[PDB]
RNA sequence: CCCAUAGUAGGCCUAAAAGCAGCCACCAAUUAAGAAAGCGUUCAAGCUCAACACCUCCCAAACAUAUA
RNA sequence: UAUCUACUUUAUUCCUCCCUGUACGAAAGGACAAGAGAAAUAAGGCCUACUUCACAAAGCGCCUUCUAAAUGAUAUCAUCUCAACUUAAUACCCACACCCAAGAACAGGGUU
């Protein structure tokens, strides 16, 4: 049970408690309070927003754009209410969910500007002295959306 | 370009117009074992001395 | 530098992350004190560059450069 | 222990002779290294093991004196080798390239002037295979060649 | 190639990674085993009669003597009664111990000669261990009282 | 590491070949050294073993300590 | 009839004498090292002589060339120790035009 101060005695990473949930829960409790009256009190600047759009996540903000490579089967114009956000941070706290964040808490709503399509890509074969050669043009649909409001609700 | 921007020197000895420019002085990577020199009293007071020697050897 | 304050929710279904900045103390702070071969080596010496990014080049990759390239933010 | 006192009257007198430490953690082993917990946990670092376990001059003591295992006594014997040569025992002389884990005698190794093919590259020996045994703390196994 | 080479042949690779991934794991101890904690009759039968045999004992150091040389002293010994007995210490730590010899006990080790006999003639011996510059007369033992060598010169004159 | 007497220079044939040129017995003494295991001599003499008594120019660079 | 790569100024040996026919060995035999010579080759130069020869280039000519001892443990003797120790490149080079010992061109040196 007991061995001498060794180099291969003790280990040599840094030795390190958790706390037991006690006073643990405590303090989460008051941090979860602390944090909930900064998000009533406006204690907020601009927000930012990890959102899992079409296949893939966004680092959105208010006020900007997103290309999409795909129809969305809207007319441009109307507004979005981008579900699964899954983090939402601010200059001071973030809020981000396991693995999403509920509908009742961030609202991220965008427009749509835009339906164009790419630019034409090449696809080309060519395996050689096997004259096979072959080409293709494609261009795939687009649409660009305008995020307009990231604004969040104080339910924690 | 990336080799020049390295400076070597090989003692103790730096040239003060490099001296004015470094902020971080990286960690060692290799823990440095130390002597029976640099062991103080409570050092080797605090490990215990493991074992009888015979009364009567020689050395 | 570390020093950041985590807390579950109450259901835990989020993780609430606080984080405000650190900033500088005055005390950790100081007061404000008040021939061409040659060229291409004081150059390469003062920037701690090589001699080859100073040579010239010709005309063909002087005009492929673009001259009013597309500027983002 | 005792000394040979020689001026000529020649006398033998013993001296200042130690014991065990009050408690071992772990009694009824047969050798110092097995009762203090220190099977598979010293390493060339820690001289204090490797100071106890010598003689003034750098020797070794006989295992019929320790009364050390077999294998812990060859364990102990290289790792006096590799303390000794990075320079970790300065008062145990007789009467610079800086090194440490030298299993070899630095004067009796051939340098590596043709290293062989990626399949059959010498390799440089790094540590020592009779502190394979130790505990392994790292997530990877110590490479003993290099 | 043929699947019988005078060389050892080339495993393919999933057959290599075979003899690797089946290969003999022995079983690890948990704590090392080596950390883990008539003729002789015989002599005992021939020294014990040897013991009741003697009345008193005298010891000698000889080792130290040549074939020729212990062939003489065995010529001049053989004049008397007494013998001459020579066995490993090891075993005449039980006799002297059996004996109750408690003050014999610190006499009998390394080599040693014994000269079991039973009336005085120790005065020859000493007359002839004046004629080497060596080989003392060590101490022995009368009726169960220990002899010195002092005692030994007073017990010869 | 020690330690090495004696029936005997075992008989037979062999100039003699003695434990060691070869055949056969391989008994026996003190407490114990084999009629003999390797040098060694024409042969001997000497020496060791056991046992008695103490027991064309190499070729990534490198790194054994941080938790599968 | 050379298009592209690559490239075009990085001191030995023999013989003679001395040491010495010393040490060594016991006689026969017989040193090294260092030094002095006489040669030869190679490299680097040079024209005073000789020779081909003549405002100079040459050679047959000349000059220069600098692993081992104790001590010692593991294995208290011992042991050269994949035991610990201790001891036994300089130089060279570097700020128009006319003639040239400089040179294919360009360059380079001189022009008081
Ligand atoms: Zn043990």
């Amino acid at each position: 049970g007991y061995v001498p101060k060794t180099s291969l005695s003790s280990p040599p990473w840094p030795e390190v408690v958790l706390p037991d949930p006690v006073e643990e829960t405590r303090h989460h409790a008051e941090v979860v309070k602390k944090v909930n009256e900064m998000i009533v009190t406006g204690q907020y600047g601009r927000l930012f927003a990890v959102v899992h759009f079409a296949s893939r996540q966004w680092k959105v903000t208010s006020e900007d754009l997103i290309l999409i490579g795909n129809e969305l089967d809207l007319a441009c114009g109307e507004r979005i209410r981008l579900e699964k956000v899954l983090l939402v941070g601010a200059d001071n706290f973030t809020l981000l969910g396991k693995p999403l964040l509920g509908k009742d808490l961030v609202r991220v709503e965008a427009t749509v500007i835009e339906k164009t399509e790419s630019w034409p890509r090449i696809i080309m074969r060519f395996r050689k002295r096997k004259n096979f050669k072959k080409k293709r043009i494609v261009t795939t649909p687009q649409t660009v959306l305008r995020i307009n409001s990231i604004e969040i609700a104080p339910c924690l | 370009t990336m080799m020049e921007r390295l400076h070597l020197f090989p003692d103790e000895y730096i040239p003060e117009d490099i001296l004015k420019n470094l902020v971080e002085e990286l960690p060692q990577p290799r823990k440095i074992p130390k002597r029976l020199d640099e062991y103080t009293q409570e050092e080797i007071d605090a490990f215990p001395r493991l074992w009888t020697p015979p009364e009567d050897y020689r050395l | 530098n570390c020093n950041v304050e985590l807390a579950l929710t109450s259901d835990g279904r989020t993780i609430v992350c606080y984080h405000p900045s650190v900033d500088i103390p005055y005390e950790h702070t100081k007061p404000i004190p008040r021939e061409e071969g040659p060229m291409i080596e004081q150059l390469s010496k003062m920037f701690f560059t090589t001699k080859h990014r100073w040579y010239p080049h010709g005309r063909y990759h002087r005009c492929r450069k673009n001259l009013n390239p597309p500027k983002d933010r | 222990f005792r000394e040979v006192v020689e001026t000529t009257i020649i006398e033998g007198r013993i001296t200042a002779t130690p014991k065990e430490s009050p408690n071992p953690p772990n009694p009824s082993g047969q050798c110092p290294i097995c009762r203090w917990n220190l099977k598979h946990k010293y390493n060339y670092d820690d001289v204090l093991l490797l100071s106890q376990f010598i003689r003034p001059h750098g020797g070794m003591l006989p295992r019929k004196i320790t009364g050390l295992c077999q294998e812990e006594h060859r364990k102990i014997e290289e790792c006096v080798k590799m303390a000794h040569r990075a320079g970790l025992l300065p008062n145990h002389r007789p009467r610079q390239l800086n090194r440490y884990l030298t299993r070899w005698a630095p004067g009796s190794v051939k340098p590596i002037y043709k290293k062989g093919p990626r399949w059959n590259r010498v390799r440089m020996p790094v540590g020592s295979p009779l502190l394979r045994d130790n505990v392994c703390y790292s997530r990877t196994p110590w490479k003993l060649y290099h | 190639s043929k699947a019988v080479t005078r060389h050892r042949r080339v495993m393919h690779f999933q057959r290599q990674k075979l003899m690797a991934v089946t290969e003999y794991i022995p079983p690890k101890p948990a704590i090392h085993p080596s950390c883990l904690p008539g003729l002789i009759r015989l002599l005992r039968r021939e020294i014990a009669a040897v013991f009741q045999d003697n009345r008193m004992i005298a010891v000698c150091q000889n080792v130290a003597l040549s074939a020729e040389d212990k062939l003489l002293m065995r010529h001049q010994l053989r004049k008397h009664k007494i013998l001459m007995k020579v066995f490993p210490n090891q075993v005449l730590k039980p006799f002297l111990e059996d004996s109750k010899y408690q003050n014999l006990l610190p006499l009998f080790v390394g080599h040693n000669m014994l000269l079991v006999s039973e009336e005085p003639k120790v005065k020859e011996m000493v007359r002839i261990l004046r004629t080497v510059p060596f080989l003392p007369l060590l101490g022995g033992c009368i009726d169960d009282t220990i002899l010195s060598r002092q005692g030994f010169i007073n017990y010869s004159k």
